[PDB]
């Protein structure tokens, strides 16, 4: 910035942290407003051969929902929608604040 | 780089302030069962203590390739919710750092010109690309018939879309489930035995956006 | 080619001018009528005719991806000149 | 600014709260029904206007799940990065406006 | 489980004004195939649409103004019976047009080359 | 993984009790907040001197609409109505007829700027890059009517901002 | 043919509920006039309530009557709790709408509407 | 009597002499087509209707192939999809980029069938052909660069209008549909060549550039200009 | 032993094993009033017996919680109470009779 | 690998099918149909009178702890006799799963309110009533929630016009806001966008 040395000491002591390292204002450390022209890559389907759309058509592979039980139409174990969720583990980086 | 200091400056003014603790502590306390059943999601559940988060339980996009912690409250009040939000900001900073480190190269849209519009050069040099651009920007791609309910962990909780398609290029039905709707419905439960300022604090900690509430 | 209508009102490039008995001219009182002075038809007529030695010529409007979609024009009929209809540009095959 | 609250108090306590929502209802769902899938994206962009890209991501995920297609990895990483940026925005707004209401 | 023999009249519940309830004649029809295209996927469901009303020009900008709320209202029904039931329970007047399917035709490529018939073509 | 934010029992030893009692009687955290605010007071403000200084923008910025021309002067629009097809707000009204020389050109092109949501779909759908969103954003008016642009107004905007619009399109046409 | 009831098994209970709703609306007109500072008289409010009740007199299905009285109770609840403004109460009285003629000659003169 | 055929494994009874395309119509499947019109003679040249029989090694043209007893028609087979993609690839390879300036834009059978039964990409790196436009009267505007040489206008002209003035002059890729001489195709039924043309090669001159199909509202009425009551 | 269960409003139970045994017994004896052929009775009896055996064969609280895979043992107790209440309600409802009524001909058909 | 096609989870599909069979066997009196979509979503179609028992079972059962009510909405399909389609989305945190329950209902048929089972059902059913006209029998407080006071009609029905029937403006004669019949300066332009060619052969209906 451009503050006086005494002002910098006062602001560092009042805040308790060195504010010169972390400045809210951007001083020439941002990217240039003018950048060189890019060259974007092509996707995986930009192939001149072996690229028939019938083999890579996501929409046409959709199906109507499968009927599991319909009213019109050895013991069995009880089942759940999914295996029970495993309990979370306390983080080792900083378990408590 | 220059944001953790901002978070620390924010915390210096509110976290340990006795006035803020008086205004937020033990106000709007909601139990875990009541929060759930009233239909709560996200920060409300985490403050009440329920270890639930969509980004970790039902990952979407590449959220399963990043490491972050889920803040958990203990008393289920405004102060705990505020602490959870601050820690969520820090964890989002960590996730941003990881994404910046591990950004991959490649294309930015699906290479399927029947869904994603082709590039302008291809459209101006290719007949198929021109036809697909024309059709996509006039009629729109058709979606197979069906109905889906997809929910994500938006910053205010579980934000869900129930989309019903009849096979046309326009959606037949679109229900929008906003997290703030259930929270504002439960506002009356949380405001029992409090005052006007406490009601204001409860609304603030519920973080209601009336745009998403009303739609 | 901005021409003035009988009522003293400028005529736009689309041949628009309110009639004598039209009440809608009141909106221009104490104000002005927005008319673009440059006429695209007049300018494209002022543009010359390019001559190339081929039966089929490709036009993309100039600039590549900044122009219009590339089209091919057949320069066979000597009665007229082949006109790219995106940019309205005339091409011709040498005769004499 | 679009909230109407009917409160029954007992001296100082609050005995009943009734939020009268509906002051910002615009028939977004019916408008979406009348639009196409691409033309309905800004409607989600304008639903929760502190988490705009989060709403866009949710709608995009729904439409992609219906279409049975998959975004490229770079697109997924960009979506996650900007979702986290939008989460920072939303949390900042929430905490700061909470404090602004309380002092 | 009470018993009643009414005709399922929800006119007083729909909230539509009596003018638009009693002065509207809807058309229950299968849309005709667009002659500019050969596809027949738009001629499979019955459509219910209302009668056209006045549309004038805006004095400013010359836009197409209107005063008929039901001008853009088009409903899709699977069967004529369902469409007629909906129209009857909503109380609007209606006229129903029967479906016009294309009749089957006899086509033979060998008929283009006939020894003694007029179906012989002069070109390919 | 997860973590606890407010689960930490303070110690009950005499030293900690005395420290907490001193914090209660002597407003230590309040003094800390005052010091932070004083530091922010002595920091430099982040205010720009508008209108003499302008906030940063990008070539992708969407503002006032404009209709462009070819270098030959012929207008780029070919009356294709993809504008009207793709506009989410239905803010574009287009009417066309063959020109005197037989070209496919518009006779009416109106944009309702009070209905437009400035979403930028119209310039994505243009096959000839005719309609663009110019960088101008200071076109506030004192009446509702002045925001109902027509073909003449849009062509005037294009002629007025052609240099800047062309520069922005040149700078950001490789990403599209 | 056979359907489940809402509130009334037959028309007598529906008529009883209609009478109760009419009593409730009748006893609230002066209070509504006083609270909203309406410029109308109490007699005009009573006549408007009577007119609103009489425009559904042709309903014969008990379920439709039950839904109508439920909606009427909702509207009365909105009025008693002063949730509505003077705006809606006066919206009941079409006051700024021009009188549309109901004769063939006038309808022919004004425009194409039937 | 009626013979039994199979479409995608579903049995259907059809009259003798019925074609694969009509059997698919009976079962509800619409085979893609460019040159086939039910009210015209069969051409079989566009090759867009190629379908696969269950055990046959070569695909057949559904518009001109009578069904045999016991045949199973695989409409959604891999071979059928690849054949449709190839035919559409050829058509769009030689077609011009005129969709925005074309009156057939939103109601084009080439665009719709390209988006349904076609590929989304082009590997054609060569230069396209250009054909000089003809003049056949003030009612029909001809931009013959968009013609796909489907010969619908020739067959319609001959059979329906009794006017044998349209035909194909040339050979190979240079084959052109036209009148050769500058004769104008004038008849009492000359706009139906505008209707039946699947592309914008023949378009209504009075209607040129005025509007787009998605904007217009369709009202079904009858014609009052004579006693036919069309 | 634990100071807090971690959930607001969920108090710590000092005697979890006895409470679990009582709740499981009350669930089992209520299900005796449901017909044996009912599909609901078999599954809930099976799961209750599977969980009841774990309680009787595990004295350690942490090991019992690990075996049950139902989270906190207080959560397990609350789930047992909810299951007992549901069993009573289902006994009142009797949802084992055949279907009340089939839907109309085309009711769930989609798209339509 | 296929980059442009979404992956499929046969394990989750089988688990959802098994749970659907389980619930159908447990509740034969109300469950009419069970479906599993190809993107792994379980749907249960039940009789409208079994809403309370089915929801109570799916909330309190040990293997079916769907404690959270994710959403509650209705879909209007005029062609059906029972046009309204009430949909319940339930979330189970214990097993990390979601379920969908569907119910049919016409204009005049009330439904039992689920406020006893789930508390969000209060406002969700209020919104459903306000927007469609579906009535819930045992609701603590049923009234309009989103629409304006005195609003006539249910906007989300497919037979309700987009712009409504009335509009608001300030009238200087009466010094208040008034409601007058709607009259648009520019009419909404209806676009016919459906293509005349079938796009998905998998969903093709019988020719009837
Ligand atoms: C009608 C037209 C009128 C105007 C006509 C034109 C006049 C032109 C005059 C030109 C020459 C003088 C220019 C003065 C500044 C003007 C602005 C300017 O150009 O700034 C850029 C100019 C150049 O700096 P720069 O290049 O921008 O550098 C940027 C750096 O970031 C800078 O880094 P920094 O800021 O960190 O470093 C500087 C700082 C560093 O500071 C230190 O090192 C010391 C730290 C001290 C800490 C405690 C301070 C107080 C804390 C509490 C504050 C609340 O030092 C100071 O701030 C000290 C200032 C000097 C002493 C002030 C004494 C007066 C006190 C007034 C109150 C009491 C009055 C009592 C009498 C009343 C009766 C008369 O800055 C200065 O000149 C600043 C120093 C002078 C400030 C004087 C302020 C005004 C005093 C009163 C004068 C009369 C006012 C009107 C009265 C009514 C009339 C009707
Ligand atoms: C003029 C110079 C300015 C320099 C200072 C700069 C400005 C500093 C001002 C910042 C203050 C911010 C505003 C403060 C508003 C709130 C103040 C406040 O909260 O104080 C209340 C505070 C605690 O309240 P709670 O914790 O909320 O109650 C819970 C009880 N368990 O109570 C108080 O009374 C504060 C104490 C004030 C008196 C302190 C006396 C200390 C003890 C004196 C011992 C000496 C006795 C003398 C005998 C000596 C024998 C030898
Ligand atoms: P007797 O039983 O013969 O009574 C005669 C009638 C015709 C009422 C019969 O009871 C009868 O058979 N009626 C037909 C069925 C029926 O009861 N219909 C009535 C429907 S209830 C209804 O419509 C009530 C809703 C009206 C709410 C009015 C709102 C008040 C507006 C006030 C505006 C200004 C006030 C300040
Ligand atoms: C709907 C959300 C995104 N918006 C906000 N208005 N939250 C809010 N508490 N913000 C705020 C701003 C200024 C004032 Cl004076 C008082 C409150
Ligand atoms: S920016 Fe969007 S809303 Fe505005 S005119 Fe363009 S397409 Fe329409
Ligand atoms: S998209 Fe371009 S060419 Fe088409 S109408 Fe708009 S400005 Fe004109
Ligand atoms: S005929 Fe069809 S494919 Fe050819 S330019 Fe016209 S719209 Fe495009
Ligand atoms: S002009 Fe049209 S109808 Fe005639 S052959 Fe060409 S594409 Fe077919
Ligand atoms: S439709 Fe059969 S080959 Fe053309
Ligand atoms: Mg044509
Ligand atoms: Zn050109």
């Amino acid at each position: 910035a451009s503050a006086t040395r005494v002002i910098q000491l006062l602001r560092n002591w009042a805040s308790g942290r060195d504010l010169q390292a972390k400045l809210q204002l951007r001083y020439q450390e941002i990217s240039k407003r003018t950048q060189p022209p890019p060259k974007l890559p092509v996707g995986p389907s930009h192939k001149l051969s072996n690229n028939y759309y019938c083999t890579r058509d996501g929409r046409r592979e959709a199906m109507p929902p499968s009927i599991v039980m319909s009213s019109q139409k050895t013991e069995k174990k009880a089942v759940t929608p999914a295996p029970p969720i495993k309990r979370w583990e306390l983080s080792k980086d900083q378990p408590y604040l | 780089k220059n944001f953790s200091f901002r978070i620390d400056e924010l915390e210096e003014m509110l976290t340990n302030n006795r006035i803020w603790r008086n205004r937020t502590v033990d106000i709007g306390v909601v139990t875990a069962e009541d929060a759930l059943n009233y239909g709560f999601s996200g920060v409300m559940l985490r403050g009440s203590g329920i270890q639930w988060d969509l980004r970790k339980t039902q990952p979407y996009d590449v959220y399963d390739q990043v490491e972050f912690d889920v803040p958990i409250g203990s008393r289920g009040d405004c102060y705990d919710r505020y602490l959870c939000r601050v820690e969520e900001m820090r964890q989002s900073l960590r996730i941003i750092s990881q994404c910046l480190n591990k950004m991959p190269p490649g294309e930015i849209k699906v290479d399927d010109a029947k869904v994603s519009p082709p590039k302008r050069a291809e459209m101006k040099t290719s007949m198929e690309s021109l036809i697909h651009h024309f059709k996509l920007y006039t009629e729109g791609y058709q979606v197979p018939p069906g109905a889906t309910y997809t929910a994500i962990e938006a910053p205010k909780g579980e934000f869900g879309v129930y989309l019903v398609s009849d096979g046309s290029s326009r959606p037949y039905r679109c229900k929008i489930k906003a997290p703030g709707f259930a929270h504002l419905a439960g506002l009356d439960k949380m405001s029992k035995g409090h005052m006007l300022a406490d009601v204001v604090a409860i609304i603030g900690t519920q973080d209601i956006v009336f745009g998403e509430v009303d739609r | 080619g901005v021409r003035t209508s009988p009522t003293g009102e400028k005529v736009t490039h689309t041949g628009q001018a309110y009639d004598d008995g039209d009440y809608r001219r009141v909106r221009f009182s104490d104000r002005q009528k927005e008319v673009n002075e440059n006429f695209a038809i007049d300018l494209i007529a002022e543009q010359p005719v390019s001559e190339v030695g081929s039966r089929v010529i490709s036009c993309d409007g100039g600039g590549g991806a900044l122009g219009h979609p590339r089209v091919y024009i057949n320069l066979d009929k000597e009665t007229k000149t082949g006109t790219c209809g995106y940019c309205g540009l005339q091409f011709r095959q040498p005769h004499h | 600014g679009v909230l109407r609250l009917v409160m029954e108090l007992s001296g100082e306590m609050v005995r009943k709260c009734d939020p009268h929502i509906g002051l910002l209802h615009r028939g977004t769902e019916k408008l979406i029904e009348y639009k196409t899938y691409l033309q309905a994206l800004p409607y989600f962009d304008r639903l929760d206007y502190v988490s705009m890209m989060c709403n866009e991501q949710a709608y995009s995920l729904a439409v992609e799940k219906l279409l049975n297609i998959q975004p490229p990895p770079r697109a997924q990483w960009i979506r996650v990065l900007f979702g986290e940026i939008t989460r920072l925005l939303n949390h900042i707004m929430a905490v700061t406006t909470h404090a602004l209401d309380i002092g | 489980l009470i018993a009643v023999d009414e005709k399922l009249d929800i006119t007083t519940l729909t909230g539509v004004p009596e003018e638009h309830i009693k002065t509207r004649k809807v058309r229950i029809f299968v849309p005709a195939r667009n002659n500019m295209q050969s596809g027949v996927n738009n001629t499979k469901k019955w459509k219910m649409e209302f009668d056209t009303r006045e549309r004038w020009e805006n004095p400013l900008m010359g836009w197409s103004s209107t005063a008929d709320p039901l001008s853009n209202l088009v409903l899709t029904f699977s069967t004529k019976e369902d469409a007629v039931a909906f129209a009857e329970k909503n109380g609007w007047s209606f006229d129903v047009e029967e479906r016009k399917v294309p009749k089957p035709k006899s086509k033979s490529y060998g008929a283009n080359f006939s020894w003694n018939k007029r179906t012989r073509v002069s070109t390919k | 993984t997860y973590k606890f934010v407010n689960m930490r029992e303070p110690s009950m030893d005499m030293k900690s009790v005395t420290d907490r009692a001193a914090q209660t009687l002597l407003w230590t955290e309040l003094v800390r907040g005052l010091g932070m605010t004083l530091s922010y007071l002595f920091r430099e403000p982040a205010t720009i001197n508008y209108p003499f200084e302008k906030g940063p923008l990008s070539p992708r910025f969407r503002g006032e609409h404009a209709l462009r021309r070819y270098p030959s002067g012929e207008e780029r629009c070919i009356a294709c109505k993809l504008c009207e097809a793709v506009c989410p707000a239905q803010a574009i009204t287009i009417e066309a007829e063959p020109r005197a020389d037989g070209s496919r050109r518009t006779t009416r092109y109106d944009i309702d700027m009070t209905k437009c949501i400035y979403c930028g779909f119209c310039q994505e759908a243009c096959p000839v890059d005719a309609i663009v969103e110019g960088p101008n954003f200071e076109f506030s008016t004192e009446t509702h009517e002045e925001l109902l642009y027509n073909k003449e107004k849009l062509l005037n905007n294009g002629d007025k901002w052609e240099a800047e619009i062309a520069a922005n399109i040149q700078a950001d046409y490789l990403y599209r | 043919t056979s359907v489940k009831p809402i509130f009334s098994r037959d028309m007598n209970e529906a008529k009883r509920r209609v009478r109760e709703l009419y009593r409730a609306w009748y006893r609230e007109v002066p209070n509504t006039v006083h609270l909203f500072q309406l410029d109308i008289s109490v007699k005009q409010g009573r006549d408007k309530v009577r007119e609103m009740f009489m425009k559904n007199a042709h309903v014969t299905d008990p379920r439709v009557v039950d839904l109508l009285v439920i909606k009427g109770k909702m509207e009365l609840e909105e009025t008693i709790n002063v949730w509505k403004q003077r705006t809606h109460i006066m919206r009941f009285f079409h006051e700024t709408e021009a009188p549309r003629p109901t004769d063939f000659l006038s309808k022919f003169y004004v425009g194409h509407d039937p | 009597n009626l013979i039994e055929v199979f479409v995608d494994g579903q049995s259907v009874m059809v009259e003798p002499g019925t074609t694969v395309l009509q059997a698919c119509e009976k079962v509800g499947m619409q085979i893609p087509r460019f040159c086939y019109h039910e009210r015209l003679s069969v051409a079989g040249n566009c090759r867009m209707c190629l379908v696969e029989i269950e055990k046959a090694p070569k695909v057949v043209a559904a518009c001109a192939m009578p069904v045999m007893k016991g045949w199973n028609i695989l409409t959604n087979s891999e071979k059928s999809k690849k054949a449709r993609e190839g035919v559409m690839e050829f058509l769009l390879a030689n077609h011009p980029l005129d969709c925005p300036i074309c009156d057939q834009g939103g109601e084009c059978d080439l665009q719709d069938q390209s988006m349904m039964f076609g590929s989304d990409r082009s590997r054609f790196l060569e230069g396209k052909r250009a054909v000089e436009d003809k003049n056949i009267g003030p009612l029909v505007k001809t931009i013959m660069t968009r013609c796909i040489q489907c010969t619908r206008c020739i067959r319609f002209a001959s059979e329906i209008a009794g006017v044998d003035d349209l035909g194909t002059t040339g050979r190979g890729n240079d084959m052109q549909v036209g009148t050769y001489i500058e004769k104008m195709f004038m008849s009492e039924l000359s706009g139906n060549i505008i209707d039946i043309c699947p592309v914008g090669a023949l378009t209504s001159k009075p209607y040129a550039f005025t509007a787009r199909p998605w904007e217009t509202r369709k009202t079904e009425s009858i014609d009052v200009m004579d006693a036919v009551g069309s | 032993l634990k100071k807090t269960t971690g959930l607001v409003g969920l108090a710590v139970c000092e005697t979890p094993h006895e409470r679990l045994k009582i709740l499981y017994t009350k669930i089992l004896d209520v299900l005796g009033q449901i017909p044996k052929n009912a599909a609901y009775r078999k599954y809930t009896e099976q799961i209750t017996n599977e969980k009841l055996g774990m309680v009787k064969a595990e004295p350690d609280v942490k090991k019992l919680e690990e075996q049950l895979q139902g989270g906190q043992i207080e959560e397990v107790i609350l789930q047992a109470e909810n299951e007992l209440s549901l069993a009573r309600k289902m006994l009142r409802w009797k949802p084992w009779e055949p279907l009340v009524e089939e839907p109309p001909a085309n009711q769930w058909k989609w798209p339509i | 690998t296929r980059p442009t096609i979404r992956p499929r989870n046969d394990v989750v599909h089988k688990q959802l099918s098994a749970f659907g069979q389980y619930v159908a066997e447990i509740l034969p009196k109300y469950v009419q149909q069970v479906q599993v979509s190809c993107f792994n979503e379980l749907e249960i179609f039940i009789h409208p009178d079994g809403v309370i028992p089915v929801l109570t079972f799916l909330r309190d059962h040990t293997n079916a702890q769907f404690k959270s009510l994710a959403d509650l909405t209705a879909v209007d399909v005029p062609t059906r006799q029972n046009r309204f389609e009430i949909v319940y989305n339930l979330l189970s945190l214990r097993f990390n799963s979601r379920i969908r329950v569907k119910t049919y209902t016409d204009e005049l048929t009330p439904i039992e309110s689920s406020v006893t089972v789930y508390k969000a059902a209060n406002w969700y059913e209020r919104e459903i009533w306000d927007m469609f006209g579906v009535f819930f029998a045992n609701h603590p407080d049923l009234r309009r929630i989103l629409t304006d006071y005195g609003f006539e009609g249910h906007p989300f029905r497919k037979d309700f016009p987009l712009s409504g029937y009335v509009e608001l403006r300030y009238d200087d004669e009466v010094k208040r806001v008034v409601a007058e019949p709607v009259e648009l300066a520019q009419e909404f332009r209806k676009f016919d966008l459906n293509s005349p060619w079938e796009a998905f052969p998998a969903y093709r209906q019988p020719p009837e």
